[PDB]
RNA sequence: GUGUAGUGGCGAGCGAAAGCGGAACAGGCCAAACUUAUCAUUAGAUAGGGGUUGUAGGGCUUGCAAUGUGGACUUGAAAACGAUAGAAGAAGCUGUUGGAAAGCAGCGCGCAAAAGGGUGAUAGCCCCGUAUUUGAAAUUGUUUUCAUACCUAGCGAGAUCCCUGAGUAGCUCGGAAAACGUUAUUUUGAGUGAAUCUGCCCAGACCAUUGGGUAAGCCUAAAUACUAAUUAGUGACCGAUAGCGAAACAGUACCGUGAGGGAAAGGUGAAAAGAACCCAGAGAUGGGAGUGAAAUAGAUUCUGAAACCAUAUGCCUACAACGUGUCAGAGCACAUUAAUGUGUGAUGGCGUGCGUUUUGAAGUAUGAGCCGGCGAGUUAUGAUAGCAAGCGUUAGUUAACCAGGAGAUGGGGAGCUGUAGCGAAAGCGAGUUUUAAAAGAGCGUUUGUUUGUUAUUAUAGACCCGAAACGGGUUGAGCUAGUC
RNA sequence: AGGGGUGAAAUUCCAAUCGAAAUCCGUGAUAGCUGGUUCUCGUCGAAAUAGCUUUAAGGCUAGCGUGAGAUCACAAAUAAG
RNA sequence: UUGUGGUAGACGAGCGUUGUAUUGGAGUUGAAGUCAAAGCGUGAGCAUUGGUGGAUCCAAUACAAGUGAGAAUGCCGGCA
RNA sequence: AAAUCCAGGUACGGGUGAAGACACCCGUUAGGCGCAACGGGACGGAAAGACCCCGUGAAGCUUUACUGUAGCUUAAUAUUG
């Protein structure tokens, strides 16, 4: 019995090209290439992940930093002041949000002065 | 049983193919390391083989075949063990014949062996029987002729 | 499968594996060894279980 | 399934795919279990509980 | 039997003969004694008779019983069964989609035929066949019958009678076949060389005893091996990069001085109804027409991916350092396998490919231009191990072979393993070897077998590709070297 | 006419090839040496040392991995004395 | 409750392909194959609709293998 | 037409790095795209390094290396008195 089984080779490479698609160049033509790319995107997909909330904390922490510093005091002192005395769990982002809505994160930073 | 659907309990084992790549294990290397001997094709040198080191077989002494050029007279043996379980009197090989333990076609000496008790008589014909295999066959009140 | 022949000369098979072997050191010189030696390799003595695996398959 | 071969009966299922008829000694295990109906004639009993 | 006894730089390796179960089965005939006829009968020759061997036979002298089986076989006659062309060979209409229905559906029907091929799409009943029943003037095959030649037949008695295969068997020198690396047995290039039933040879050097067989002359069907060929048919075989190298005008075209090497590619449609005619054009051709179910079926001819080359809506891009993507994210344009949607993506953060081999490679180390296809741990026969199953404590189990639907299976116990080991071996025996030792120690004082499947392994190329080379047979001195 | 030929000698020439032609066959030569060896998920997870090797780019055994099974207290670990 | 990085490498469970067997069943009211799409799965992989195409094919359980390609300065064809 | 070619939108300095960088790090410079030129580089391209080494690899050649041998020569024996 001889099988030749040129169906599911197609399938296949046809899957991967599909997955690289908004590619420069050949990347979404020949398959050779479009599975690497696949593979380094994925790679830099499980990176980026991460990345990312290592990066939105750090925004946070400096769209605070800013908010705090026209008030009269600095973030690093901030937190001091929300763990230690009036014990608050309230978030990092949070404490940021509340200055696009402004004038209810002031009761916060002269809650804390107590 | 319905062939249609025909199922065991279980024989079905997991076959290593070797050859078809990582995923299943066993792939480019297959499962012959990484660039010895052994890796290329027909590796696996001769059964006993220390590679030079002369092999144990070379190293130790020949066993001496003193008898040579002969072979062993073999013997058609009964032991009195288990050919109580086997349930005959007047032994002989006219009824081994029946009993199927020799063969018709089997013109061969018998021997007696065997010291374990046995309780019922039994009278054998044989060639050769123990000191006390003769002996228990007696205490059992039995009797034995040594065929000649 | 063809038994090894320059094997099957010199270890005999006893009941239950236990290849069993004679000695070296019992053809050749006499003096250079002590009597000792030599009475305690007169008898023979079976083989390591390193090489059971290399010779079992050897015959 | 017979024990005597009659020859009227095999002129006819011969031009029938689906059945067929066969002597005691020419039944097998597959050749049995396909059968998913089957008339066994009344001899043939003696010779089948003697074969076990 | 057994991978045994043996043989082997006792290494690699090699490997019988008996015995046993089976397929098939047949044993005949000369030379020589003696006799006949004839050869200048110097025959020591020519043609006859006779005779064929081992519990020895035959010839020589003398009697009895024989008319017959038997074939390894000659001619005729008759008959049967085949092979080579062929003959007959049952059974259906209606409706719907439909280009065409044989489908699908309704109601029937025939069968020793529901094997197969065709018919506008998948037919038991449209056709051609098949099952079955049949038939040969001529040529040929196998068998049988009757006659017909040639060959072939049996039990005794007597007696120093004669014959019973000569440069032969042996012995020696060098070699080999046989499982044996030279050894009984068997053969022989050289040399020598016997005996004659009270004999000769043989039973692993050799002699005696016992026992077996009679060389040195010929012939022999069957079982066995193989199939380019003829016929019928099959395939858990290939289906145009496969399968024979070759689906076609293939060993062609082509390369070579020559031996020799040696390819690629098939499909309109059911049927040519092969596209009359018109316009453009020199014309091929193209665009309408026309046939047709479809002309995106049009002779580039089944389908028609990818790499690749062009066109186009939508979005972005001409101060920008870029393994080219990802995580965020605006604006823009649309609207879905209804989804916290789709395409692009100004701008921020981040970011030195894939296999290979290496201590370690982004690598200034190597492989791949790109796409598609092809392409690399299988098979036979045995070994051990794991798992599962059948069968079981005088257990288990068949091989070859025979019958069978190119079947499961039934017969087939010959053998295989296990049932008592130990010992180099005779031997002994739940004991046994060593030993003066019955102490001591070694080894033993029961846990099976046959298959299935899987892993590993052995001999075969044994995962695949890869040498330079080695040997054997042939073709070449039309260039060049020499000679004529 | 090729384990040959020819050579005013160079290892020249022998059909664009000659330290021993060309093609066919044994033949799928052998290669401890490069290169390649194609589907997925889960569990566990090393060594790059010792001895010997006409051996040192290789091989055998031990060491180290894994799977199946037993030992389950006196075995193996971790702290103090 | 203790865990779940991993080459060589051991072990386990699995997807897919081609065909055979029986069992169901879809098909000119358009089968496979082929492209396209804004689906579903833990993965190998699997559906749905439409255009093309014009006759075979899908699922369930076993069975058998020329069974699974990105690399061999791989072979053949095409194309840059 | 060709050899070449992992995809490419393919700067420079200092440093680092498998030790000499288009890409990495930190600075610096630079609108997009051709054409004629020249050759510094991309350890450019063509050649599985000719040297060297390794393989229990090959071939050719040598010799008072080993084992054998065609030839040449010597003796017994047959041809043979
Ligand atoms: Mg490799
Ligand atoms: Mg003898
Ligand atoms: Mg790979
Ligand atoms: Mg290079
Ligand atoms: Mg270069």
């Amino acid at each position: 019995m001889r099988i030749k089984g040129g169906k599911q080779t197609r399938v296949r490479r046809k899957k991967w090209l599909k997955q690289a698609s908004g590619s420069f160049g050949t990347r979404h033509a020949s398959y050779k290439v479009a599975k690497q790319t696949v593979i380094q995107a994925a790679k830099y997909a499980y990176r980026d992940r991460r990345n990312k909330k290592r990066d939105f904390r750090s925004l946070w922490i400096l769209r605070l930093n800013a908010a705090l510093r026209e008030q009269g005091m600095t973030y690093s002192v901030f937190i001091n002041l929300l763990k230690k005395h009036n014990i608050e769990i309230n978030r990092k982002v949070l404490s940021e949000l509340a200055i696009k809505e402004p004038s209810k994160f002031n009761l916060i930073v002269q809650k804390v002065k107590s | 049983l319905n062939q249609l659907k025909s199922v065991p309990k279980a024989r079905n084992h997991k076959t290593k193919t070797l050859g078809r790549g990582h995923g299943s294990g066993l792939g480019k290397t297959s499962g012959r390391g990484q660039k010895g001997q052994k890796a290329r094709k027909s590796g696996l040198t001769r059964p006993g083989f220390e590679g030079g080191q002369t092999p144990l077989y070379r190293r130790l002494p020949k066993f001496g075949n003193a008898r040579k050029g002969f072979l062993k007279q073999e013997w058609v043996v009964l032991n009195l063990n288990k050919i109580a379980k086997l349930k005959l009197d007047k032994i002989n090989r006219a009824s081994l014949i029946e009993k199927q333990v020799i063969s018709a076609k089997s013109q061969l000496p018998i021997k007696l062996i065997g010291h374990t008790k046995l309780e019922k008589p039994l009278h054998f014909e044989v060639h050769k029987v123990s000191k006390q295999a003769l002996k228990a066959v007696e205490n059992a009140n039995g009797s034995v002729k040594l065929l000649e | 499968m063809k038994v090894k022949s320059a094997a099957k000369k010199r270890f005999k098979l006893t009941k239950s594996g236990q290849i069993k072997r004679k000695h070296a050191y019992t053809s050749h010189l006499a003096p250079h060894k002590t009597t000792k030696q030599k009475r305690h390799l007169r008898k023979q003595g079976t083989v390591s279980a390193s090489d059971f695996k290399r010779i079992g398959n050897l015959i | 399934v017979v024990n005597t071969l009659n020859t009227n009966l095999e002129q006819s299922t011969s031009n029938i795919k689906n059945v067929q008829v066969k002597h005691l000694d020419k039944v097998s295990v597959r050749d049995l279990m396909l059968a998913n109906a089957l008339l066994v004639e009344k001899e043939v009993l003696k010779a089948l509980e003697g074969k076990f």
